[PDB]
RNA sequence: UGAUUUAUGGAUUAACGAGAUUCCCACUGUCCCUAUCUACUAUCUAGCGAAACCACAGCCAAGGGGGCUUGGCAGAAUCAGCGGGGAAACUGGCUUGUG
RNA sequence: GCGUUGGAUUGUUCACCCACUAAUAGGGAGUGAGCUGGGUUACCCUACUGAUGAAUGUUACCGCAAUAGUAAUUGAACUUAGUACGAGAGGAACAGUUCAUUCGGAUAAUUGGUUUUUGCGGCUGUCUGAUCA
């Protein structure tokens, strides 16, 4: 979470395990996310990893631009493809799954965003919301 | 008038505040001491409102407005949208939208008499915010910056834009949009002045790490004191300079 | 609290119940229950599927246009709390809701009328 | 950080508890016993009723 | 790794050291064996012994010297005065035992270590254990004295203020006892005792300040005596290499005052004997306590004796005390408009800063390009009401506060209601019924809807006058 | 590193290590010396083999037995160079090689629907014209009405047989023009 | 060795040893002790569970990120027709624990609690109390020896009751008993306030309001005799382990050659009590008003019984309490309902409660219509309805 | 509290009988020391 | 024991093989993380009806260089699952942090 | 008292790196029954987990409670506070309030899964003369 990451959590469905390829969506140039590690965890014996929505993980990049792929930097996830509950009462999900990058302050790296977002992501992180074109 | 300010913990004020001269607008996060910090600044001159959007807190950049009129996205509640017109008086025309896309303070800068637009934008949207408005609406990027609203802050009074702007779109932008302006940082260089502050032309508010330059230049493009025209920026063009 | 149509079913929606899509283009899609979600996800046709309103409503079954139908369109124009007011629209949905049941009643005579002569000469 | 069973907790909830969140309380079972008080009192008419 | 390092952590003696190693061994790991274990377990539980004590000791001296900063070329300033202060030869001795020490370890855990593989039986491998564990005591026990020197170099350098030497800097040197303790505490909070004694301030003193929206530091000096330029001690020295390094103003606190009852040819030869070190170094004399004699009535002796000092080239006198704020404010004004100059003159010479100077400094103008004026809208109500005072009386209640006072910051609910306009606020507290059986009640709401249920009404009348609905 | 480590990230490791051996290598490589590298068989194995065909006269893949036979050990030897004194910057720089073929939001026209073997996979949405002449000889068949004025705002919704029928509907549009 | 990874059990030893209890009546052990200064008030409850729905509601938290929004959250619901007094017991103090002394009788009983004192009922001459309403039927006296005794001795006293399960949907027709005590003081008011409750009725309301926190305690939802894997959270082994797979495969060697009583060995699952507590009511119905679910917005003519009735229950014609959570029980089972043992503390307990909608869409299928008058509506006419 | 495992005082024989072979190992080393 | 040598530019090896392997794309309940459904048995009953194995039989801890000693408990009779048992580890108080 | 993670790895991994986590401490009794190497009658009874049972005049109901067991844990945010403290740089705190992680107990309103209700439809081949079924 760390500086930046703005007020708590809720329990929202994960869906995501370490090493589920995903797109971004930013305009740096990178195309696709790869999960390593999620922050913020517990743990459970052969448990995975699992990432979710509104999760700040710290994952590499497999295909882009040279100069960003194949090393390990934060990464905030905005789309999940898997089923997940509001609590103003309805279940939804996005069509693909999706992730972008920022800092470990929280701070956008990109300066643009496709696609619809988290709700929830967006509010618990100023960046994404200030660079978000798209949400629900 | 420059105040720093935080919402809860974060410099980042425009994510969750709008202000007009008319008008402004508050998230519910926990205690009622950024309302009171407003509140401190305008008395009942005009409403500081508490709301929410979707059960979501951010206002700033889910929504847009001026003091002629106020947009929000499709996903609004309508027991919001009747608790805004019961909390606003019937001068300042009141509309939900459908679109594409919904992120209105972040694909808008505008003022009371002029907006700046996402190119990607719809026309319907397009003509309904200058049926709205009675404003003038422009359809540019930013030295290519995107999600114009944003990256740039805007008032009557002034202007500002984030750094990275080269000065031919300084340039013709101020031309367009009939203010002055200025590439600069904000919030220990947080290029996103959009969300990272707000504006109206008699207050400016910005969070705490902001430094003593950037709220004096700020203070100078948008003229904060009642009067300081140009003045302010006359006298610290040196700091400018000596510093950056 | 809003209820809401179901994009394939032209169902109500209650709150809590059935599914929310969203798409890349960003467009939400309810989804009245497993049935419409999974018709969608199959990228069939309402148009062509029977039991709808998308179907009956072009076909020609019960009626698509009325003066009673466009009043409950969205009020993005949301005007200030009278309860009188309120004390006025409530008796007044009552009663739109009866001469929409006598007009759909009507529809449904005229629909039918005619029966009886052709069984006349079934026999 | 803390447990449940803490020394601390546990007297800070117990001026919490002589404090405000007995109050709702006393009022609660004495608004409840008055409701059950003139609940008897309707099933004595409804007991007169038939003594009529 | 600089700034006033604090990453040394700490250091014990030596004797404690080896308690905390040692019994960290022994409580951590296994301390059973029976004899009637076999040899490869038994082997391995001594070779696991020594392998965990030798990683503790080197992580140890790890956290030792990478803690510890390194002093060759780390800044010239700070690494040569911490030579001038802390016995570099004893210094760089010491970290070249613990270095030997560390070797000496690794070596002889290796080498034990291939010892034991082919370890045979208990007390073989026993004795063994402990002989090795003796040996790298006796070394650790031979380095008693040095550690415990960088003991207290570790608390001083602790103690160490925070400089960046690079920065906008204004060093301050006067004489002893001239008021330089009640000019920084006007300028700045530090409270140093203004107290009349001769070594009252020991060490370099800083206070930080603004002025014209910028950032400035003050770093006044303990204060010189003649010693004379040959040989010296350490705070002088320091002060010296300060006045060496730091690329900043340099300040005289001249007291042209009664106090300070040193003579003034003390004064001056003290002076004299600092000429040579003043080449580069933007000297600003200022005479204090001022107010108090009106030096114009001064005799031609002490006038001349000021032209004696007045003769170098680059010079620049003002003149201020120690009661009111202007003249400590405009001296100081001028003193940064000094840094202003030599920082110009450092700057304009690389002609860098022109290439992305002009995207900041470029304001931009309209021309206004219309004929409609857009005027920017300031209502009446924000000038004809007061603005809020923080410390009053009486003032506006500011719902923070109620939320404190009824209540609480997290625990009170504000009535959202009854902050807002109706045409009557007694219905403004009732509740919206928002449903129907369906069909939602907000897609409804509107007005003319009894004229529009009445033109209904119409067509149903239209409808059953005629007798449609059979 | 320890051969057998994870084979994404000590690939950029030795990736990056083997483009300073190129920054060297150009600067000090005689006319038919050699570039000998360790490699682990990444993303990049063809473009770096390609441009290295691109760059150099002799370039082998050693393929080596002796190694653990589980990572990607390749080693390459580079003999023979030109001693380019002129350099060509495109080469060496990695961002003109990567270029990434499509297969075969957007909202586009019908005109050219009808107007355009391999250029029918592209049609993902298309946008509506009502007064244009053209329109208005369309406008007398079976078009603008069942489900075609929708079919016209999208087509992921369609499914096989309505592609069938908007392909007939071309047909029809091709025979029109 | 020490097993190299070292982790929690799969399960809970606190509620063991595993078993069906005793009977579907779940007892309860302990009540919240007094305030002998407050007056008379019952400690307790029973209620019949039937189904579980849906509600909306404004939250009104402070510190929350659900201030004032609307949030939905999942009910259940329990049958409570009012419950009638039929006798007292008294209790006393020993250093042995509470002992029975003595238990004295209301002087008129239905035929629903002699179903439940006999067993074989219709093959009865019907004669339980006969003798005892003859004892009364006299100027008596017996009776009042009794409980002059109890005000004599006699610290602590229950009142027995039973339900009107006569008044429900359901097929038991064989009342439930059961002891409940009491928070107030003054047990000669106790007792003449039960001398007086005789043969009289007391319905919910009278004992529980809103936003309150209560426990509880009930016996679930048997599944008979389950393996391991199903049963605890045990792993199941990888394939062909000989002598079966869904199993503890090694609990050691010949050493240890002698079992633990803490590895989940098979047995049963269910039929246990247990209690759950804090859970809070949202809503007290009282049958005899039309359209309880009737909400304080909604302002439609409804009943919470939702259409297609309960399921395995029919619908309401009593009172109802409305509770969040997940009660333990199953379908048209008892629950025994306490209040709380304690001052609560937790401003969660507070909430001047706005629940803005309930469901009763049909629960026999994906439910999407709350009246059949909204169904009528949206589907209109029919080929059988004319 | 938690209280812990005892040594017990039992005299398991073992030890009785190494002790009196023990001990007459030590007599045996005074008396071969005792000349000197 | 068997593809190819008197300047052929053969001797360097195209093809050949129920042989083996590295990266990349695809795939999937191997896994996260388990859930569910099916036929049979398992179970019970009417009838038929064995064998292996068997000194006795059995409740546990410490002790004695399964039974005895000292203690803990044990309440008739019994059913279904169960897989833990069923006539290679202190000479001598061993071992522990300090040559 | 509770808790102590997920991965990559061998012609001599030797002691490892990768990250996350509040941490990712150490040993015994363990599979001489499943697995890895350059490799020299578990059917008798036992106890355990579940389940019945005559006995005390009988039968039923309501309860006590000897005893035995025992479970909660962990982190973050809001103010508090940009306060104390600090030259600056930096920057906590118990009281109040709310969320999550882990673990457990129950639960099936809703969402997802699942189908022999083989419920309703659809389909191949064959057969009942074809259709229907």
């Amino acid at each position: 979470s760390g500086n930046g990451a703005q007020g708590t959590k809720f329990r929202i469905s994960l869906g995501l395990p370490v090493g589920a390829i995903m797109n971004c969506a930013d305009n740096s140039g990178a195309r696709n996310l790869y999960i390593i590690a999620v922050k913020g965890s517990g743990s459970r014996l052969n448990r995975l990893p699992a990432a979710s929505l509104g999760d700040m993980v710290m994952a590499t990049v497999k295909k882009g631009k040279p100069e960003l792929r194949k090393k390990v930097m934060p990464a905030i996830v905005v789309r999940q493809a898997k089923s997940w509950r509001r609590r103003d009462g309805v279940f939804l999900y996005f069509e693909d799954n999706a992730g972008v990058i920022a800092n470990p302050k929280g701070e956008m790296k990109g300066s643009a965003i496709t696609g619809p977002v988290g709700k929830e992501c967006a509010d618990l992180w100023p960046r994404v919301a200030s660079n978000s074109g798209v949400v629900v | 008038m420059a105040t720093r300010t935080q919402f809860e913990n974060s410099n980042e004020i425009g994510v969750f505040s709008k202000l007009t001269n008319t008008y402004c607008l508050v998230a519910v996060g926990g205690s009622e001491n950024f309302y009171s910090a407003f509140e401190a600044e305008l008395g009942d001159a005009i409403p500081i409102v508490h709301t929410t959007i979707a059960g979501t807190r951010i206002i700033g950049r889910m929504t847009a407005g001026n003091r002629r009129g106020l947009l929000v996205p499709t996903q609004t509640t309508d027991q919001e949208l009747q608790h805004l017109r019961n909390s606003l008086p019937d001068s300042v025309k009141i509309q939900r939208v459908e679109e594409r896309l919904s992120a209105l303070g972040n694909v808008i800068c505008c003022n009371d008499y002029v907006a700046l637009v996402h190119p990607d934008i719809d026309r319907e949207t397009e003509e309904l915010i200058s049926d709205v408005l009675g404003v003038e609406v422009f359809r540019q990027t930013i030295s290519g910056n995107i999600l114009v609203g944003s990256y740039c802050s805007l008032s009557n009074q002034g202007g500002l834009v984030h750094p990275q702007t080269s000065v031919q779109d300084q340039e013709e932008l101020s031309s367009l949009l009939q203010v002055p302006l200025v590439a600069g940082t904000v919030n220990r260089g947080s290029s996103v002045v959009g969300a990272g502050m707000v504006v109206n032309d008699y207050l400016a508010v910005t969070g705490l790490d902001t430094t003593a330059p950037e709220l004096s230049v700020i203070e100078s493009i948008f003229r904060l004191q009642d009067a300081q025209p140009e003045s302010i920026s006359g006298n610290l063009r040196d700091t400018l300079i000596e510093t950056y | 609290m809003r209820i809401y149509q179901c994009h394939f079913c032209s169902s109500p929606c209650y709150p809590g119940h059935g599914i929310m899509f969203v798409r890349n283009d960003a467009k939400e899609f309810r989804f009245c229950r497993s049935k419409c979600h999974k018709a969608f996800k199959q990228r069939r046709n309402p148009r062509k599927l029977k039991w709808t309103k998308a179907f009956r409503k072009a076909a020609g079954k019960e009626l698509a246009v009325d003066s009673t139908l466009t009043f409950a369109q969205r009020r993005n124009v949301p005007v200030r709390y009278n309860r009188e007011l309120v004390a006025t629209t409530l008796k007044a949905m009552a009663r739109i809701e009866e001469i929409r049941q006598k007009r759909e009643r009507a529809f449904y005579k005229n629909r039918m009328r005619g029966n009886k002569e052709k069984d006349f000469l079934r026999d | 950080a803390k447990s449940l069973r803490a020394s601390s907790h546990l007297n800070a909830k117990s001026v919490k508890r002589r404090g405000v969140f007995q109050k709702a309380v006393d009022a609660r079972e004495q608004r409840i016993s008055d409701k059950l008080k003139e609940d008897l009192l309707k099933q004595k008419l409804e007991d007169l009723k038939k003594k009529e | 790794m600089q700034l006033s390092w604090k990453d040394i952590p700490t250091v014990a003696p030596a004797n404690d050291l080896l308690d905390i190693v040692l019994n960290r061994t022994q409580r951590k790991t296994p301390t059973v064996i029976r004899p009637g274990f076999k040899i490869t377990r038994i082997r391995a539980f001594y070779m696991r012994k020594v392998k965990y004590t030798g990683e503790g000791f080197v992580e140890k001296f790890e956290d030792i010297l990478k803690g510890f900063p390194n002093i060759n070329d780390v800044h010239p300033f700070h690494r040569d005065l911490m030579d001038t202060l802390y016995e570099k030869n004893h210094y760089k001795i010491s970290l070249a035992a613990i270095s030997r020490a560390k070797s000496l370890v690794e070596q002889v855990a290796r080498d034990y270590v291939r010892l034991l593989k082919f370890g045979q039986s208990l007390f073989q491998c026993k004795q063994l254990k402990r002989a090795a564990l003796g040996r790298m005591a006796t070394i650790v026990k031979k380095l008693r004295d040095p550690l415990a020197y960088l003991e207290q170099v570790r608390q001083h350098i602790g103690r160490l203020p925070s400089i960046d030497p690079n920065t906008r800097t204004l060093l301050i040197c006067g004489y002893p006892n001239v008021g330089k303790s009640s000019f920084l505490r006007c300028i700045t909070k530090s409270d140093v005792d203004v107290q009349p004694y001769a070594f009252t301030t020991k060490s370099l003193y800083v206070g930080h300040f603004d002025y014209k929206y910028l950032r400035f530091q003050a770093i006044d000096t303990p204060g010189i005596l003649d010693r004379p330029t040959e040989e010296m001690n350490n705070i002088e020295m320091q002060s010296i290499y300060a006045i060496a390094h730091l690329r900043s103003c340099v300040l005289y606190f001249m007291d042209l005052s009664e106090q300070c009852g040193f003579t003034i040819e003390a004064q001056v030869k003290l002076f004299h004997s600092i000429k040579p070190l003043f080449a580069n170094k933007s000297v600003m004399v200022v005479i204090n306590k001022t107010d108090i004699i009106r030096p114009e009535d001064l005799d031609e002796e002490r006038a001349q004796l000021l032209e004696s000092v007045k003769e170098v080239p680059g010079v620049e006198i003002m003149t201020s005390s120690c009661q009111l704020e202007e003249n400590v404010m405009e001296v100081r004004n001028k003193a940064c408009e000094k840094l202003l100059a030599s920082r110009i003159e450092n700057k304009l010479k690389s002609q860098s800063r022109i290439n992305n100077v002009l995207n900041k400094i470029h304001v931009a103008q309209p021309q206004a390009r219309d004929d409609v004026k857009r005027t920017p809208f300031i209502p009446e109500s924000v000038k004809n009401l007061k603005k809020y005072d923080p410390e009053d009386p009486n003032r506006r209640k500011l719902a923070r506060d109620i939320e404190a006072e009824n209540g609480g910051a997290g625990v009170f609910n504000v009535n959202l209601k009854d902050k807002y306009l109706l045409e009557d606020d007694e219905w403004k507290n009732d509740i919206m019924p928002e449903i129907l059986d369906g069909k939602n009640v907000y897609d409804f709401l509107d007005p003319e809807i009894a004229a529009k249920l009445q033109a209904l009404e119409e067509e149903e009348e239209k409808l059953e006058n005629e007798g449609f609905y059979n | 590193p320890n051969v057998g480590l994870g084979w994404v990230q000590d690939a950029f490791t030795q990736s990056q290590l083997t483009l300073q051996a190129l920054k060297l290598a150009v600067e000090n490589l005689v006319v038919n010396g050699t570039f000998v590298t360790k490699i682990f068989r990444s993303k990049d194995y063809n473009k770096l083999i390609w441009v290295f065909q691109q760059l150099f006269e002799k370039v082998e893949a050693t393929k080596p037995p002796a190694s653990r036979n589980v990572s990607a050990e390749i080693f390459v030897v580079c003999k023979g160079f030109k001693a380019p004194k002129r350099l060509d910057p495109r080469l060496l720089d990695p961002k003109e090689v990567f270029e990434e073929l499509p297969d075969g939001y957007h909202e586009t026209s019908i005109l050219d629907f009808v107007r355009t073997i391999s250029m029918l996979g592209e049609m993902n949405k298309f946008t509506i014209d009502e007064n244009d002449h053209e329109w208005k000889i369309l406008k007398k068949l079976k078009q603008t009405t069942d489900e075609f004025r929708s079919c016209i705002e999208d087509l992921k919704v369609l499914g096989k047989k309505d592609f069938k029928m908007i392909l007939r509907w071309r047909k029809i549009a091709r025979e029109i023009l | 060795s020490h097993r190299k990874y070292e982790a929690p059990r799969h399960g809970h030893l606190g509620f063991l040893p595993r078993k069906r209890a005793a009977s579907i009546r779940a007892r309860v052990k302990a009540f919240p002790k007094d305030d002998r200064s407050k007056p008379v008030a019952l400690t307790s409850f029973l209620g019949y569970k039937a189904g579980m729905t849906t509600i909306v509601r404004d939250l009104d938290r402070p510190g929350s990120k659900f201030h004032k929004r609307e949030v939905v959250e999942a009910v259940t619901v329990v049958d409570t027709p009012p419950v009638v007094v039929v006798g007292v017991v008294g209790y006393v103090e020993t250093p042995r624990g509470l002992r029975s002394l003595t238990t004295v009788w209301a002087e008129h009983l239905s035929d629903e609690v002699k179903r439940r004192f006999y067993k074989n009922w219709y093959k009865s001459k019907k004669k339980a109390f006969t003798k005892y309403s003859a004892k009364y039927a006299q100027d008596g006296a017996g009776i009042e020896r009794e409980l002059a005794r109890i005000k004599k001795y006699a610290s602590v006293v229950r009142v027995l009751v039973h339900t009107q399960i006569r008044k429900t949907p359901l097929a038991q027709k064989k009342a439930h008993l059961a002891e409940i005590q009491l928070n107030g003081g003054s047990i000669s008011e106790k007792v003449d306030w039960a001398r007086e409750h005789f043969e009289k009725t007391v319905a919910v309301d009278s004992v529980f309001e809103q936003n309150e926190m209560i426990d509880a305690i009930a016996v679930t939802k048997g599944h008979g005799f389950e393996g391991v894997t199903h049963r605890w959270g045990t792993k199941k082994l990888p394939r062909k382990t000989h002598r079966g797979l869904r199993k503890v495969a090694c609990i050691g060697a010949w050493h240890p050659a002698h079992v633990m009583w803490s590895v989940a060995r098979a047995g049963q699952r269910g039929y246990h009590s247990r209690t759950s507590i804090n859970h809070k009511i949202y809503r007290v119905g009282k049958g005899d008003d039309e359209a309880n679910g009737a909400t304080s917005f909604d302002r439609t003519k409804k009943t919470i019984t939702p259409m297609g009735g309960f399921v395995h229950y029919g619908e309401i014609k009593n009172d109802f309490i409305m509770v969040k959570g997940c009660i333990p029980g199953n379908r048209k089972r008892i629950v025994t309902l306490r209040k709380s043992l304690y001052t609560n503390t937790s401003r969660k307990a507070l909430e001047e409660v706005s629940l803005k909608w309930i469901d009763t869409a049909s629960k026999f299928g994906k439910g999407r219509f709350q009246t059949p008058a909204e169904k009528h509506a949206f589907m209109g006419t029919l080929k059988k309805d004319l | 509290m938690r209280v812990r495992k005892r040594q017990s005082r039992r005299t398991s024989t073992k030890l009785k009988e190494g002790i009196k072979k023990k001990a007459s190992a030590h007599r045996k080393k005074e008396k071969k020391m005792a000349k000197k």
